[PDB]
């Protein structure tokens, strides 16, 4: 959409920032991503979901579907990180409270196997984890075939050495160019027909 | 185009009201047998207060209706710089004049119905007991008054029985092909194997992006295309200003 | 189950299966209509002396059983070695396994006379169509050039019902209105094979040069089956017998 | 032997069915509907082929009365599911999100709207 | 496995499934000047089949909505006597069974046709359906893909240069 | 497409040949088919010759059908009318009309029958449309409607 | 360089075929296992017989377990497929025929 | 203008306050529009205000009412704030509604003025 000299470069200009020794540059000489096929290595790269997001959006600033990403991330990252601690919150106050009036879960050991820990403090202890667990493990399924694929364009762009801006990016005021209001239309003349 | 189709979604919402009455006034009907007039007021006392919701309704949508023909409008003197009032009629389509009657006798009928009961609850006050041919008289009245209440429905039928219509004859040979009890057991087939990859083969997740605004208003390009409407270039262009709005 | 029912119920299975088989099994491998059928007939003749010698054996063994029994009087290995006497009988439906095929797949040469042509009093059909497919079958032993396939694609529409209207377009076409009418009619008009003209045969000997230098012949033209089987045996000019045809073959 | 599978018919198919014991060998100690139906259609066969006058006018009586326990069970089936029902039905709606956005091109008439032919309407009069 | 499978109006196990909800809204955001003559006859016998289809669905739903209304009213078959309350409760019972058949894709050589042509006139619906119907085209590329179609316009292409203008879902690689 | 070469218009020899080639279409026309003088009388009597072979192979199905669904479908669904429920043998519960049933298993065989003969006939049906084949008369892209003359042929 | 072009509608309807034909292959194998795998435990616990004569009846019956599930899609493969193969011999066949 | 579908997205907030504030302040809106949209503002902000200040007197009422009076006080102002909660939700629903839905009617006007629906003309 946008013109090739109406394009300002910015993913080219963050390229030619980026140190000597980087993985971009290395996908630019021709360097090609290959997502992993095995179970331990889609469980390493689900800890580089954060990371890949954060260099897409320094590449590609202002670019429609990486910040729609971005936002949308974010909310969830808020959404699960909120409901997570009130589950905690409401779980920690109900396990004391029941706690103080003598009932306690039949769930988990009486005492722990080593450290003789009670019952109720790793109740407190799964309570607090386990949630937090579920929310990243929720929020890296949702996400990391996206992020993979976004990952997956910017590696082809790079080998193609297309460091222009991508379609459906919409620059700020200041990059935006002005639009000319002024049109005087020629003068009318009889058709010599 | 002007097909005047109503969203079933939206119709069964609105239409709680008037089957649920039918269904406590035949549970008010067979359990009449056993029951004391006093333990039955509860029924009674309920249905009237669901009448008299489905009598505001009625009567808030028969008052829009109504209120249609009298087009008012605010109009801009500048030389006076002041807004005045205008009274006009109103030119529409003809199908919407029809149903609008329609809908005004229905409106009459419901008040009718509506009395009858208003009728019926305090006569049995002031006698003591229910008796079924009253009682039985008001349930019917309810059914009959919610089967008319689909009155405004007609547009779905046209929509199915109208293609029926256009068939030519099979003999004038336009198309020379009949399809009707084919496509009926067919769909048999069809609709077994859809229903059972539904809940058991792949799904499609329904997952969206819920906070970009105005994510989906795709503006055309080389991945779209262009083949959209062709007054569609001022489309594009408030798409293009309301992303930088939010950048 | 469902599947399962329609398996066993499908009225197909009680339907007697036809001859038509054999069409659309070699159809579906790559010959014509006019080539299925005379290839499944050659192929029927073939078998048929098979399966006749194996039912006239069969007929004989169920009939005339007890004269195995019987020559166990000069034969007593039959008597006293039943196995013995089971190679007896697999030997006779063998024997009449071969006799069937002697008569139906034998050269058995005979003459070509209209008045006893197809009585099976030799085996003249099969024999002629045998020899002349073997003698004139040789594998396109080359790659298809650019030209042949390019004149292939533009044979879609190509019909001897009615004659195309060629129409010379300068922009499109170029060369000249008189040249480019010819080799239209050379392509198109004429019937003449896209390996019958002198360049594409020369394109061909160039790049199958490995192969002349190997000393292998180059087939120009792809085998016609349909040129050299005829179960009704006019390709051959075998007079068609005198009492089931109104018609006759100079020879 | 296709004989043997088509036109001998099952003993079964012809004579008349007996009582299936297995149904009132064990039954609940409830009073419930199954049992007061089960109570029911033995009656109520035994009045249709029984030819003793004395027996079938007694079933009659106690058949009424099984009539009314069963309309009373009944009727609490037709509450407790019609509740249920109305209950789902309302809460669906409650916490289903309805679609707002479907096509308003039905409610737009741009010819009727603004009269296109104007004054031409009122007489023509050229 | 019918003895019809040549009929344009049948379908396989596996052919691209399309919801009747689906079908009609797709035809809202095409223009028949811009379909192949060929285009428009599929979508022409694809309306004969749908314009029967569609009024047997009702049909199909009928014994299923019968069914529910009778549990629903009790364990009483009460023949001609319970007709008001088994019609009037089944009145709507049945628009939601209809709602889930409705909802329910189905197989249909036509729609595997017209969404699958690897033609200009396929190309044309499935730009269309992308821009203007996002919500169904996600679903119709998450179903292309996992059938194995591969075509520019799909949300889960990997070999583009371009970004995809939807969330992708979850899937194999 | 391509347009063919137009041949020139024909002489009184071709012309005699072409009203001799329709004299000898109109007279094989069989006399109980009734079919109108027109452009599209041959293409709707080919119609009408493959409609004909199509309800030949459909009715021999649904006799098949009717023959082969019975035994295996309809009888043993007539075991379900032996006994109720409730486990008590069928008896007549009669709608509005008390009607005498005082032969042997009147009431139990009605009133399978009422459902039997129903699903005779549904299945059958089914089992006609689902083993017939429509290939013959079935033209997805309608290209059978050219009109065919009859000196053409 | 053009080459001949088949069938879009074929080819779509062959693809739908495979998928379906190699997705029961697969299922089909070990419904062919497991039937084997049962037929063996069967004869070996209530049928008196020889090893070899058990391990043959195990491996039929394994084979046409294995054949009753997948025969579907293997003959509504072999129809598809046989449909297609004789349009693409004739339409060859057209087109070089001289 | 925008997608069409059980399918899609509904309306969300933002989109909405972009929408009436395009529709208020733009050019490219005729007069009447948005003279539309100016009273829908007006005439329902009354509905905020009033259905809190209904619900806080009927509150007020309900705190002293015969049982929630005696309850205790954990019970009791639980129970006696409802009302305030149910009239105070329902003045806001009601004015949200109000203003958008005679919103979205301008919305409409405007789209009809500028033919940007693709199945409407004259
Ligand atoms: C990525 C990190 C994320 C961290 C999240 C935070 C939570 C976890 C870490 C928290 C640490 C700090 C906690 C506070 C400490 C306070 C001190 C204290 O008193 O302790 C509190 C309390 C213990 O006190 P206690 O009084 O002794 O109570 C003992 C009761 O028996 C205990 O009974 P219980 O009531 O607790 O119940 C048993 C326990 C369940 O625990 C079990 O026993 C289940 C064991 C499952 C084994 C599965 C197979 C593993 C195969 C090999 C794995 C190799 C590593 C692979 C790495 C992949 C990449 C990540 O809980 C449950 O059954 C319910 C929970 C459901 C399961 C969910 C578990 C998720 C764990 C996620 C973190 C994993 C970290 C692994 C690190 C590397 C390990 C090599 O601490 C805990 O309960 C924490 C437990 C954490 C897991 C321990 C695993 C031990 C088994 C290891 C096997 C492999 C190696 C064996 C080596 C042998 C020697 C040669
Ligand atoms: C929270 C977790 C999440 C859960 C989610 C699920 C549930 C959510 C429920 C949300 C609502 C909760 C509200 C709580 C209020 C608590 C207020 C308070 O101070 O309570 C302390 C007090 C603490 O108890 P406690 O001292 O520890 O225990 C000993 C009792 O005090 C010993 O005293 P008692 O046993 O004598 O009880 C006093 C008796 C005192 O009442 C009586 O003497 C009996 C009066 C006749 C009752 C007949 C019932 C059967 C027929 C239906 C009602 C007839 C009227 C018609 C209304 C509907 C149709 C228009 O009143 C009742 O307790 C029950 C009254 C009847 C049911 C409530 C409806 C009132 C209807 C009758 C009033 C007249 C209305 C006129 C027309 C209205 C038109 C809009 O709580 C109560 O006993 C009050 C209970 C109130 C009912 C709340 C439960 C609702 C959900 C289940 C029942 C559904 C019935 C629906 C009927 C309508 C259908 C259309
Ligand atoms: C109830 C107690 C139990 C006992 C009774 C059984 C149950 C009740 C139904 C029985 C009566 C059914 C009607 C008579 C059919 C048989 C007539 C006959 O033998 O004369 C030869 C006559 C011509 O046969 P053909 O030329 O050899 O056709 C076979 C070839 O294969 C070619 O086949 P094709 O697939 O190409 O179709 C051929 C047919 C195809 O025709 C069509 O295309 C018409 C169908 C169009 C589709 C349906 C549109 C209308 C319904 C719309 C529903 C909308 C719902 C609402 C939606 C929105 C709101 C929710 O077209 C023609 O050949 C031209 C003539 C068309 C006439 C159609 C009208 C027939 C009825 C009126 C005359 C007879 C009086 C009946 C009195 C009332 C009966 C209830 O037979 C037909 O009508 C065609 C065959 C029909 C199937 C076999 C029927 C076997 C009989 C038992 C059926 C059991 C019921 C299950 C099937 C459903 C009914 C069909
Ligand atoms: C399965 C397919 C079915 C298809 C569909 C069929 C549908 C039904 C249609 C049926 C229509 C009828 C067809 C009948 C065909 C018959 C054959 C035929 O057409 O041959 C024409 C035959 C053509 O033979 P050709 O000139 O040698 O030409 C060679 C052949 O074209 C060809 O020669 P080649 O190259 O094949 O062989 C060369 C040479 C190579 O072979 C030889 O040289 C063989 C030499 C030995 C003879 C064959 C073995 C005999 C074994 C001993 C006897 C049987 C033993 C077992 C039983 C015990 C017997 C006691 O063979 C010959 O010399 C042939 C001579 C002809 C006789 C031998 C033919 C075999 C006879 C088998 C008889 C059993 C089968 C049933 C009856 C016949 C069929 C209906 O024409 C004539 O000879 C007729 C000329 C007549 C001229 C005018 C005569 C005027 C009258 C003057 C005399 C008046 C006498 C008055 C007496 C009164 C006294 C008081
Ligand atoms: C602007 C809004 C509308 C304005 C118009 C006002 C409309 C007012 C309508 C009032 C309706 C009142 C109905 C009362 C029915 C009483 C029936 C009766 O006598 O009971 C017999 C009996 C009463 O039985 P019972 O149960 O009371 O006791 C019988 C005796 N025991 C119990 C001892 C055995 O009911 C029956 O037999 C049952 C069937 C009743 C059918 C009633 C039909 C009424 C038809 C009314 C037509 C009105 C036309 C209006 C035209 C327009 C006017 C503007
Ligand atoms: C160790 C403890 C023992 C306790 C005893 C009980 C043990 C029970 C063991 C059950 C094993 C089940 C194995 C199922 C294998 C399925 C194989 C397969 O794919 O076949 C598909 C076929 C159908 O194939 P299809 O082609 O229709 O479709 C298959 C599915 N799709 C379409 C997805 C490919 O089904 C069969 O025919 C299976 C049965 C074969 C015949 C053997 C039947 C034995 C049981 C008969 C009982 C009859 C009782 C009376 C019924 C009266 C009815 C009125
Ligand atoms: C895609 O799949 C397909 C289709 O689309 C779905 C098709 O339409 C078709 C079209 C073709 C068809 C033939 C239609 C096929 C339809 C099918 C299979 C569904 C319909 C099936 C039926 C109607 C059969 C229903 C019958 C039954 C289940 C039998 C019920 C039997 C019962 C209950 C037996 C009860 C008996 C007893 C308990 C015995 C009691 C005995 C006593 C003595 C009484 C007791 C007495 C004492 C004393 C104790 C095909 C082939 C197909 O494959
Ligand atoms: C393969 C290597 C392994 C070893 C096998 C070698 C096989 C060699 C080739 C086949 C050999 C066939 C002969 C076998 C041994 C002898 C069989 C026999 O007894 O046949 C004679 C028998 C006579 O009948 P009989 O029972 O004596 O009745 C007397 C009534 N008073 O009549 C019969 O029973 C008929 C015998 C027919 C033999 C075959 C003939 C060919 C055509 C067969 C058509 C299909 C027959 C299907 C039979 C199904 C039976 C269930």
């Amino acid at each position: 959409m946008i013109l090739p000299h109406n394009n300002r470069q910015l993913a080219r200009q963050y390229f030619d920032s980026l140190p000597e020794n980087d993985i971009n540059r290395k996908y630019y000489e021709g360097l090609k991503y290959e997502t992993p096929k095995t179970f331990f290595g889609r469980f390493l790269n689900q800890f580089n979901i954060d990371a890949k997001l954060d260099t897409l959006s320094k590449f590609y600033t202002y670019q429609k579907t990486i910040r729609a990403t971005q936002a949308e991330l974010q909310e969830d990252r808020k959404s699960y990180l909120t409901n997570s601690l009130l589950f905690t919150a409401v779980s920690w106050f109900s396990i004391y409270q029941f706690a103080r009036k003598g009932a306690v879960l039949p769930v988990l050991r009486e005492y722990g196997r080593y450290f003789g820990t009670h019952r109720l403090f790793r109740q407190y202890l799964h309570t607090l984890v386990l949630p937090l667990l579920y929310t990243e493990y929720a929020l890296n399924q949702k996400y990391y075939t996206h992020m993979e694929h976004l990952w997956t364009v910017h590696v082809n762009r790079l080998n193609q050495k297309i460091l222009e801006d991508p379609l459906y990016t919409f620059y700020p005021q200041e990059l935006n160019v002005p639009k000319h209001n002024i049109i005087v239309p020629t003068i009318f003349r009889d058709t010599p027909q | 185009y002007k097909t005047h189709l109503f969203s079933w979604r939206w119709f069964l919402i609105k239409l709680l009201p008037s089957v649920s009455i039918i269904l406590l006034g035949y549970y008010l009907q067979l359990t009449l047998k056993w029951n004391l007039f006093n333990k039955q007021n509860t029924i009674v006392l309920l249905i009237t207060l669901l009448l008299l919701y489905i009598l505001w309704l009625e009567f808030y949508q028969f008052y829009h209706i109504l209120s249609f023909y009298g087009n008012i409008n605010w109009a801009f003197d500048y030389d006076e710089y002041i807004w005045t009032l205008e009274l006009d009629t109103r030119r529409t389509r003809l199908a919407n004049n029809y149903i609008a009657i329609c809908l005004f006798a229905k409106f009459w009928h419901f008040v009718f119905i509506f009395l009858f009961w208003v009728f019926f609850v305090l006569r049995i006050n002031e006698l003591g007991r229910i008796r079924y041919p009253l009682l039985v008289a008001n349930v019917q009245n309810f059914i009959i008054i919610y089967i008319m209440s689909w009155a405004y429905m007609y547009p779905w039928l046209k929509f199915i029985f109208r293609k029926y219509l256009d068939v030519p004859y099979y003999w004038f040979y336009l198309n020379g092909r009949e399809l009707g009890i084919r496509v009926f057991f067919t769909d048999l087939k069809l609709f077994f194997y859809g229903i059972t990859n539904r809940l058991f083969d792949f799904n499609p997740s329904s997952i969206k992006f819920e906070k970009y605004p105005f994510y989906y208003w795709i503006n055309s390009s080389q991945l779209t295309e262009f083949n959209q409407y062709r007054k569609f270039v001022i489309r594009d262009s408030i798409i293009y200003s309301l992303n930088n709005y939010i950048i | 189950v469902y599947h399962l029912f329609e398996r066993i119920c499908n009225p197909d299975n009680f339907k007697l299966s036809g001859e038509a088989a054999r069409v659309r099994t070699l159809i579906a491998a790559g010959f014509s209509k006019e080539e299925a059928e005379q290839v499944a007939w050659l192929q029927n003749h073939q078998v048929n002396g098979k399966i006749l010698g194996l039912f006239t054996g069969g007929f004989a063994l169920y009939c005339c059983n007890n004269y195995f029994h019987y020559f166990e009087r000069y034969f007593p290995r039959l008597r006293y070695q039943p196995f013995t006497k089971f190679l007896a009988q697999a030997a006779t439906v063998y024997f009449f396994f071969k006799i069937g095929d002697y008569y139906f797949t034998s050269r058995r040469y005979g003459s070509n006379d209209a008045r006893m042509n197809g009585l099976m009093y030799s085996n003249t059909y099969y024999s002629t169509n045998k020899e002349a497919l073997i003698q004139n079958f040789e594998p396109l032993n080359r790659k298809f050039t650019e030209e042949e396939v390019e004149q292939f694609l533009r044979n879609e529409g190509r019909s001897q019902e009615e004659k195309r209207n060629w129409i010379y377009n300068p922009h499109i076409h170029g060369s000249t209105e008189g040249e480019w009418k010819a080799d239209i009619h050379e392509k198109f008009d004429s019937g003449k094979a896209p390996w019958e003209r002198e360049h594409v045969k020369a394109k061909i000997l160039e790049t199958n040069k490995a192969k002349i230098d190997a000393g292998e012949e180059i087939q120009l033209k792809p085998f016609k089956t349909l040129n050299h089987l005829d179960k009704t045996g006019l390709l051959h000019r075998l007079h068609p017998f005198i009492w089931t045809n109104n018609w006759t073959l100079l020879g | 032997m296709i004989w043997k599978y088509l036109q001998r018919t099952n003993r079964g198919n012809i004579i008349q069915a007996g009582l299936q014991h297995r149904k009132f060998e064990n039954l609940p100690f409830k009073q419930n509907f199954d049992n007061l139906t089960k109570a029911y259609d033995l009656r109520m066969w035994y009045i249709s082929n029984s030819p003793h006058e004395a027996k079938n006018l007694e079933y009659v009586n106690e058949l009424e009365a099984l009539h009314n326990e069963l309309n009373y069970q009944n009727s609490r089936q037709f509450l407790f599911r019609t509740v249920s029902f109305l209950l789902g039905w309302a809460l669906f709606y409650q916490f289903y999100e309805l679609p707002k956005t479907y096509d308003w091109q039905d409610t737009q008439e741009p010819k009727h709207q603004v009269p296109a032919y104007g004054d031409l309407e009122e007489g023509g009069d050229e | 496995m019918d003895n019809n499978y040549h009929f344009w109006g049948n379908g396989d196990r596996q052919d691209v499934s399309l919801s009747y909800e689906d079908y009609y809204s797709i035809l809202d955001c095409l223009l028949d000047e811009k379909l192949s003559p060929q285009g428009l006859m599929k979508f022409k016998n694809l309306h004969e089949v749908s314009m029967y289809g569609v009024s047997y669905v009702p049909l199909y739903c009928f014994p299923v909505a019968y069914g529910i209304s009778h549990m629903l009213t009790g364990k009483v078959r009460r023949g001609h006597s319970g007709y008001r309350n088994l019609f009037s409760l089944m009145s709507v019972v049945l628009p939601f069974t209809c709602w889930y058949a409705y909802t329910t894709p189905i197989p249909r050589r036509l729609y595997t046709e017209i969404i699958c042509s690897n033609n200009a006139d396929g190309a044309y619906v499935r730009n269309r359906i992308k821009q203007q119907k996002p919500g169904i085209w996600r679903k119709l590329s998450q179903q292309l893909y996992n059938k194995n179609f591969r075509f520019p316009e799909l949300n889960q292409d990997l070999t583009a240069t371009e970004f995809p203008l939807d969330y992708v879902a979850p899937h194999k690689f | 497409g391509f347009e063919t070469v137009v041949p020139a218009p024909p002489t009184r020899d071709d012309e005699l040949r072409m009203i001799k080639a329709t004299e000898e279409q109109f007279l094989q026309q069989p006399r109980y088919k009734l079919y109108m003088n027109e452009a599209h009388r041959i293409a709707k009597m080919n119609h009408g010759d493959r409609h004909n072979n199509i309800r030949a192979h459909f009715w021999s199905n649904f006799a098949l059908g009717l023959l082969i669904t019975g035994p295996i479908f309809i009888i043993p669904f007539g075991k379900a009318f032996r006994n109720l429920r409730s486990g008590v043998p069928y008896y007549f519960r009669p709608k509005y009309v008390f009607t005498q049933k005082n032969q042997y298993n009147q009431d139990r065989n009605w009133g399978a029958m009422k459902k039997q003969i129903p699903l005779w006939l549904g299945l059958s049906t089914a089992y006609a449309y689902w083993f017939t084949d429509f290939s013959i008369n079935d033209d997805e892209w309608l290209e059978k409607g050219k009109v065919i003359y009859p000196h053409q042929t | 360089a053009r080459d001949f072009e088949y069938n879009n509608q074929d080819v779509n309807q062959l693809n739908g075929a495979f998928i379906s034909l190699v997705e029961d292959e697969k299922i089909g194998f070990w419904v062919g296992v497991g039937g084997f795998a049962y037929s063996q435990f069967i004869m070996r616990k209530f049928v008196k017989s020889t090893n070899i004569f058990a391990s043959v009846t195990s491996l039929f019956a394994g084979a046409a377990l294995a054949n009753l599930y997948t025969h579907q899609s293997r003959a509504s493969y072999a129809r598809v497929a046989a449909r297609a193969n004789r349009n693409a011999s004739l339409a060859l066949n057209k087109l070089m025929e001289y | 203008m925008e997608p069409f579908g059980t399918d899609e997205r509904n309306w969300t907030h933002e989109e909405k306050d972009i929408i009436t504030r395009f529709l208020k302040y733009d050019k490219h809106v005729n007069l009447k529009t948005a003279e539309m949209v100016y009273s829908a503002e007006v005439e329902s902000a009354y509905f905020g205000k009033a259905g809190a200040l209904a619900g806080g007197v009927i509150s007020a009422l309900f705190f002293n009412f015969p049982i929630v009076r005696n309850l205790p006080i954990i019970r009791r102002s639980v129970i006696g704030v409802l009302p305030f909660l149910y009239c105070y939700t329902w003045g806001k629903n009601t004015q949200e509604e109000l203003r958008w839905l005679k919103t979205f009617a301008a919305y409409q006007r405007f789209v009809v003025y500028h033919g940007q629906h693709c199945k409407l003309w004259v």
